[PDB]
C-alpha cells in the first residue's frame, strides 16, 4: 500500500476591516474620487474661556 | 499664470470671432496678454486635483 | 519575484500645494531616472537629487546617470505618478525641458544638466530641501561636443600649472551649438575621468603603432599635389616637414585592427543612442520618438 | 471614421474566430481537422528550425543550451552548429578534470571535426563563431532537428513548461555579491596572447550593469593580465597584427531570484551547471574591447 | 485591424506590364527619408540621393538614418509601404548580389554594381549583405582610396587589381573603383584624410601625454605602452587645445565607416534562394 489518508487545504481566518475591532478607532468612509484629492485639511476656531 | 485647467473644460458661450490675421501670427506679437498653445490631445484637461 | 512591471507608481509622501501640482501636470511625457524598479516607490529615488555630492563631479554624474533607468511620466493626478517603463523600439512621444533646440532625423542622449544656476530659473519642484532635477535630453552633436571637450580638459590637465588650466577652463566652457550658449557646470578632475584618459592614451598609442607607412604619409603626399582650404586648415596643425614597399595582404589586417582601435577610442565619447525622433512639434517642446530606452 | 468605431472596445485578437473558422462557417462544411483553437497563436518565441548531425546533438536532449553556429572556409559546409558545452575544449577557463570528462562524451566524428576546424585559420573565434540562442526541442533521429529561439522566452508549446538555459560551471562568472534585482547576461570571450596557448577564455557574465561603457570599463579592470599579455605579445613579436583582445555581446536577461545550480545527466555522466530558469533571448552582435 | 502602411502614390501613367514588373518586388527593402504617411515616388529609394560628384561614403552617411520600409502590397495607382518595428519578423527578398545562409547578420549597403525606369526616374534599391562581406567592402574601399595619389606606378595597378575583387561562398565579385580619372572624389578624399590625420596626430602627441601620465602610472600596463612608443620613435598650449580638438573632429568625421549596426538576422531562407525570413533589429 501507499495509502493517501486525505488531502487538506488551508481555509484562512477571513478578516474584514469592520469585524476587527481596531476599526473602532476608525471612521471609515468610501470616496470614489480619492486619487483626485491632494491634501485633506480641516480648520478650527476657538474663542478662549 | 492663469488657471488653464478650467477654460478648456467648462461649458463656454459661443462667439463669432473677428481675427486680424491667422491666429498663430496673432500670438506671435502678444495681442493676447497671456498665452497657451498646446497642439495634440493634451492630458492637462484629463486630470482634476 | 515578479518581472519588470510596466507601471511604477510614484507617490509624493509630503503634503502638496496647488501650484506645485500645476507645475507637475505640465511635466507629463518627460524623462526620469529610477534606480529601484519597484511598484509603489516613494519620491526620494525619483530624479537626480539623490546624486548631488558636495563635489558635483560632472564626469561622475555623467557616469552615474547611464546606470539608472530612463522612464516616462504619465497620468499626473493627485499624489500619483504613473511611470511608464520603456520597451525596445516602440513609438511614444516625449517632452523636453532644457532650452536645447531639436530638429528631425537626429538621435538623442541623456545627460546631466548645464549652466546650473537660478539665473536659468528652473521651476523644478521646491519642497523639503529636495528639488526634482531632471536629466537633459540633448541631440548627438551637442553630446559629442561636450564629451570631447570634457575629455580634452581631462587629458590637458596633466603636468601643467594652476593658471594655464584656468585659462583653458575660461576658454573651453563656452558652447555655441545652434545659436545658443551653454556652459559646463563645475568640471573637476576625477578618477573616472582618469581611467577614461588612461584607456584613451592607450588607444592613441595603439593607433600610433598600428598605422602603416602610407596610412601616415598620405596627407604628406597629398600636400604636394592638391591644395584646398581643408588641407591648409589642417596642415598648419600638423608638423612642418613612390612607395618603397607595399603589401595589400598586410594592409588589410592593419586596417582590420585599426578600425577596432578607432572603435575603442570613439566609444568613450559617443555614449549610447537612447531616442531617435521621427518628427517634432513646430514649437519645439515635444516630439514623437522611437526606441524608448 | 465615425465616433462609434473609435469608441468601440478593441477586438479581442484571440476570442474572435480564426481565419479557418470564418472561412468554414460562411460556407458550412465539416472536416476531420479540429480547428477552433490554433496552437502557437499566442506565441512570441520566434523559433527557427535547424538540422544537425548526430555528433553535435549530445548534451542537447535536455532542453536549454547555446546553439552557437560557426563557419568553415571549405565550401561544402557553409555553417555548423556547435553547442556551448562542446566549446569547452577550446575554452582555456575549463578545468582539466571537466575537460577530460566532456571529451569522453563528444567522441563522434562531427565534434572533433569542428574542433579541428576551430583552430586552423588565421582568425580568432569572434570572427569565426556566431551566436543564435537557445534550443528547446529535439527530434533525435540520426540527422536530428533543433528549433532554436532567437527572441522571446523559452517555453514548451501550450505554455506549460518554462524551459531553462544551463551553462557549465567553468564558464559562469559573476562580479558582485550584492546581485541586483534585474540582471543581464553577456557572452565574454577573452584572449590570452600566449604563443602556443592562444586558446581563448570563455565566460558567461551575469551582471546588473546594462550600459556598455560602464561594462567595458569594469571589464578592462578584470582582465588586466590578459590586456598586458596583449601588449606583451605586441612588443615581443612586432610585425604581427592581433586585434580584439576581448569581445562581449548581449545574450539576454534573467530575474536574479532563480539563477541556481543543477547538474546535467547524459549517459550517467553528471556535470554541475548554473541554471537560468526564466531566460530571455535578446541578441547583440560581437562588440570588442581592448 | 490595419497596420502602419505608408500610402505611396505615383505621378505617372503605367502600363499593365509596368505593374507586372513592379509586383515582383514585394518583400524588398526601401529607404525613406522621413516617416511620413503619404509620399510620391520621387522620395522612394536612393536615386534622389545619387550625386555625380559625391560617392559611396556620402551615400552611406545618408543611409544610417533611413526608415527601412518594405512593400506589403501594390495595387491601382498606389503602393502600400510597411514600416517594420524592432521585435517582429518579416520576409526580405534576396535582392543583394550575394546570397545568404541560415544564421547570418545582415545590413545595408549602396548598390556598387547595377527595376523601374522613367524619363527622370530610375527605381533603385539598396544592397542587403551579410556583415563579414560588409566589413571586407569597407576595408577594401578605404585602402583602394588610399592608393589614389600613387596610381601612376606599374605594380600598384596590379595591387588594386588584386584588391578590386572579393571572395565569398561562390561569389567571385568585384567592385567599381572609387577614383575616377586619376583624382579622388571629395567624399573618399575626406574619408582617407581623416584616417591620415588621426594617424599623424597619434604618432605625435601620445608620447608627450603618456610621459605626462607616467608619474601617475598606477598599473603595469601604461609603462609597457610607453616602452612600445619609445621603441617606435627610433610651444603655446592653445596649439595643444587646437590639436586635440582637431583630433576629435577628424574622429567625428569618420564614424560612418568605423562600424555597422546589425539590421536583419536571417532565420530561414527560401529554397532556390530568393527570399528569407528576418527578425528586424535596430
Amino acid at each position: 500500500f501507499e495509502a493517501i489518508f486525505g488531502t487538506f487545504c488551508n481555509r484562512l481566518e477571513w478578516v474584514y476591516f469592520l469585524t476587527s475591532g481596531l476599526a473602532a478607532a476608525a471612521h471609515a468612509i468610501k470616496f470614489h474620487d480619492l486619487n483626485k484629492l491632494t491634501t485633506g485639511k480641516m480648520l478650527f476656531h476657538v474663542q478662549v474661556p | 499664470m492663469e488657471n488653464w485647467s478650467a477654460l478648456e473644460l467648462l461649458p463656454k458661450v459661443g462667439i463669432p470671432t473677428d481675427f486680424l490675421t491667422h491666429v498663430k501670427t496673432s500670438a506671435g506679437e502678444e495681442m493676447f496678454e497671456a498665452l497657451r498653445i498646446y497642439y495634440g490631445d493634451d492630458p492637462e484637461r484629463y486630470n482634476i486635483h | 519575484m515578479a518581472a519588470m512591471e510596466a507601471n511604477i507608481f510614484c507617490t509624493f509622501d509630503h503634503k502638496l500645494s496647488i501650484a506645485d501640482v500645476g507645475k507637475l501636470t505640465k511635466l507629463v511625457a518627460a524623462v526620469v531616472p529610477i534606480p529601484q524598479r519597484l511598484h509603489l516607490i516613494k519620491h526620494y529615488q525619483l530624479g537626480l537629487h539623490q546624486f548631488v555630492d558636495h563635489t558635483r563631479g560632472y564626469v561622475r554624474l555623467r557616469g552615474l546617470l547611464r546606470n539608472m533607468t530612463l522612464t516616462l511620466m504619465r497620468r499626473v493626478e493627485g499624489n500619483q505618478i504613473l511611470l511608464h517603463v520603456p520597451t525596445h523600439g516602440l513609438l511614444y512621444t516625449v517632452l523636453n525641458t532644457g532650452p536645447v533646440t531639436w530638429e528631425k532625423g537626429d538621435a538623442l542622449c541623456v545627460l546631466p544638466p548645464l549652466f546650473h544656476g537660478p539665473l536659468a530659473r528652473e521651476n523644478l519642484l521646491t519642497l523639503g530641501q529636495w528639488e526634482l532635477v531632471l536629466p537633459w535630453i540633448v541631440p548627438m552633436p551637442l553630446a559629442l561636443e561636450i564629451n570631447q571637450r570634457l575629455l580634452i580638459m581631462g587629458l590637458f590637465s596633466l603636468d601643467r600649472s594652476y593658471e594655464e588650466v584656468k585659462a583653458a577652463v575660461q576658454q573651453l566652457q563656452t558652447i555655441t551649438f545652434r545659436d545658443a550658449t551653454f556652459t559646463i557646470p563645475d568640471p573637476v578632475i576625477d578618477q573616472h575621468l582618469l581611467i577614461d584618459m588612461k584607456t584613451a592614451c592607450l588607444s592613441m598609442s595603439m593607433v600610433a603603432n598600428l598605422a602603416s607607412e602610407l596610412t601616415m604619409t598620405y596627407v604628406r603626399k597629398l600636400a604636394l599635389e592638391d591644395s584646398s582650404m581643408l588641407l591648409v586648415k589642417c596642415q598648419e596643425l600638423l608638423m612642418r616637414l613612390r612607395p618603397q614597399h607595399v603589401s595589400p595582404d598586410d594592409e588589410i589586417a592593419r586596417l582590420s585592427a585599426l578600425f577596432v582601435m578607432l572603435r575603442q577610442l570613439d566609444d568613450l565619447i559617443r555614449e549610447q543612442v537612447v531616442f531617435t525622433v521621427c518628427d517634432v512639434s513646430p514649437d519645439n517642446k515635444s516630439a514623437t520618438c522611437i526606441f524608448k530606452g | 471614421m465615425d465616433a462609434r468605431a473609435v469608441a468601440k472596445r478593441p477586438r479581442d485578437p484571440a476570442d474572435e474566430d480564426n481565419e479557418l473558422v470564418t472561412a468554414l462557417k460562411a460556407k458550412r462544411e465539416v472536416n476531420t481537422i479540429s480547428v477552433r483553437y490554433l496552437y502557437h497563436a499566442d506565441h512570441q518565441a520566434l523559433t527557427a528550425r535547424f538540422f544537425v548531425p548526430e555528433g553535435l546533438v549530445e548534451f542537447e536532449a535536455q532542453p536549454g543550451a547555446l546553439l552557437i553556429r560557426m563557419e568553415t572556409g571549405c565550401d561544402s559546409p557553409r555553417h555548423l552548429y556547435i553547442s556551448l558545452y562542446l566549446l569547452g575544449i577550446r575554452a582555456s577557463n575549463v578545468s582539466a578534470s571537466t575537460r577530460c570528462l566532456l571529451e569522453s562524451v563528444y567522441t563522434a566524428s562531427a565534434a572533433r571535426a569542428a574542433l579541428q576546424w576551430l583552430d586552423l585559420g588565421p582568425h580568432l573565434l569572434h570572427r569565426r563563431l556566431e551566436t543564435l540562442g537557445c534550443v528547446k526541442t529535439v527530434s533525435l533521429g540520426i540527422t536530428s532537428l533543433l528549433t532554436c529561439v532567437m527572441r522571446g522566452y523559452l517555453y514548451n508549446t501550450l505554455k506549460t513548461e518554462v524551459f531553462a538555459l544551463m551553462i557549465p560551471k567553468d564558464m559562469y562568472l559573476t562580479w558582485e555579491e550584492t546581485r541586483g534585482r534585474l540582471q543581464y547576461v553577456y557572452l565574454i570571450i577573452v584572449y590570452d596572447y600566449d604563443g602556443p596557448e592562444t586558446r581563448p577564455g570563455i565566460y558567461v557574465l551575469t551582471s546588473s550593469i546594462a550600459h556598455w561603457q560602464t561594462l567595458v570599463d569594469v571589464a578592462r579592470g578584470k582582465f588586466a593580465r590578459e590586456r598586458c599579455s596583449f601588449v606583451n605579445r605586441r612588443i615581443t613579436r612586432p610585425r604581427q597584427i592581433p586585434l580584439c583582445t576581448g569581445v562581449i555581446q548581449k545574450l539576454g536577461w534573467c530575474l536574479a531570484d532563480d539563477i541556481h545550480t543543477s547538474f546535467l545527466v547524459h549517459k550517467e555522466l553528471k556535470l554541475s551547471v548554473v541554471r537560468l530558469d526564466n531566460f530571455s533571448v535578446e541578441l547583440g552582435d560581437f562588440r570588442e574591447f581592448v
